[PDB]
């Protein structure tokens, strides 16, 4: 063949943290079609906006948006236990396809951005020049965003642990847990990824006597 | 590594 219908650039959702996850790579020849399951980020949320992306930049605000839709109706859940497919389909009209699924309500909910959305040739070499130009802070970003993630599980966890301890852990340990907890959600809101990994590492030293409860 | 959407 002497040419390709391609993705001039990659496809994806916003997903915690504020992060671009990418579902149709750049550079990925039409047709195409790609699902990947996701859940959710906290306790008992009924449901979720999947946030269409095309660019190339890993903070999701400096990518071009394409469109949202809501998916509602998820029965309240432990985190990270529902179940939401997320499809994109490109067939060769250049028409995006997204479709989120709940597969245990079985509700589900899609729309379509057609070709003419994105970004034109121009605003497309751009986005990629300002990919490879500011490389560095978007790597940054995205480690810094892995770790707020881990460290958001962690507080969280720990704080359900306290709830199902009750009066069986000691006040003394329970203050002190109380103070690591918010030093590490102080430390989650900042740009600085070691601070916060050593305040994951500061709950943990004083979680101890909270971990032989549980 | 498990990905989780936003809370609305």
């Amino acid at each position: 063949v002497l040419l390709l219908d391609v993705t001039p650039l990659s496809l994806g959702i916003e997903t915690m943290g504020g992060v671009m996850t990418t579902l149709i790579a750049k550079n990925t020849t039409i047709p195409t079609k790609h699902s990947q399951v996701f859940s959710t980020a906290e306790d008992n949320q009924s449901a979720v906006t999947i946030h269409v992306l095309q660019g190339e930049r890993k903070r999701a605000a400096d990518n071009k948006s394409l469109g949202q839709f809501n998916l509602d109706g998820i029965n309240p859940a432990p985190r990270g236990m529902p179940q939401i497919e997320v499809t994109f389909d490109i067939d060769a009209d250049g028409i995006l396809h997204v479709s989120a699924k709940d597969k245990n309500s079985g509700k589900e909910q899609k729309i379509t951005i057609k070709a003419s959305s994105g970004l034109n040739e121009d605003e497309i070499q751009k986005m990629v020049r300002d990919a490879e130009a500011n490389a560095e802070a978007d790597r940054k970003f995205e480690e810094l965003v892995q770790t707020r993630n881990q460290g958001d599980h962690l507080l969280h966890s720990t704080r359900k642990q306290v709830e199902e301890a009750g009066d069986k852990l000691p006040a003394d340990d329970k203050t002190a847990i109380e103070s690591a907890l918010t030093a590490l959600e102080t430390a989650l809101k900042g740009e600085d990824k070691a601070a916060i990994e050593a305040k994951m590492q500061e709950l943990a030293q004083v979680s101890q006597k909270l971990m032989e409860i549980a | 590594r498990p990905v989780y959407i936003p809370r609305p």
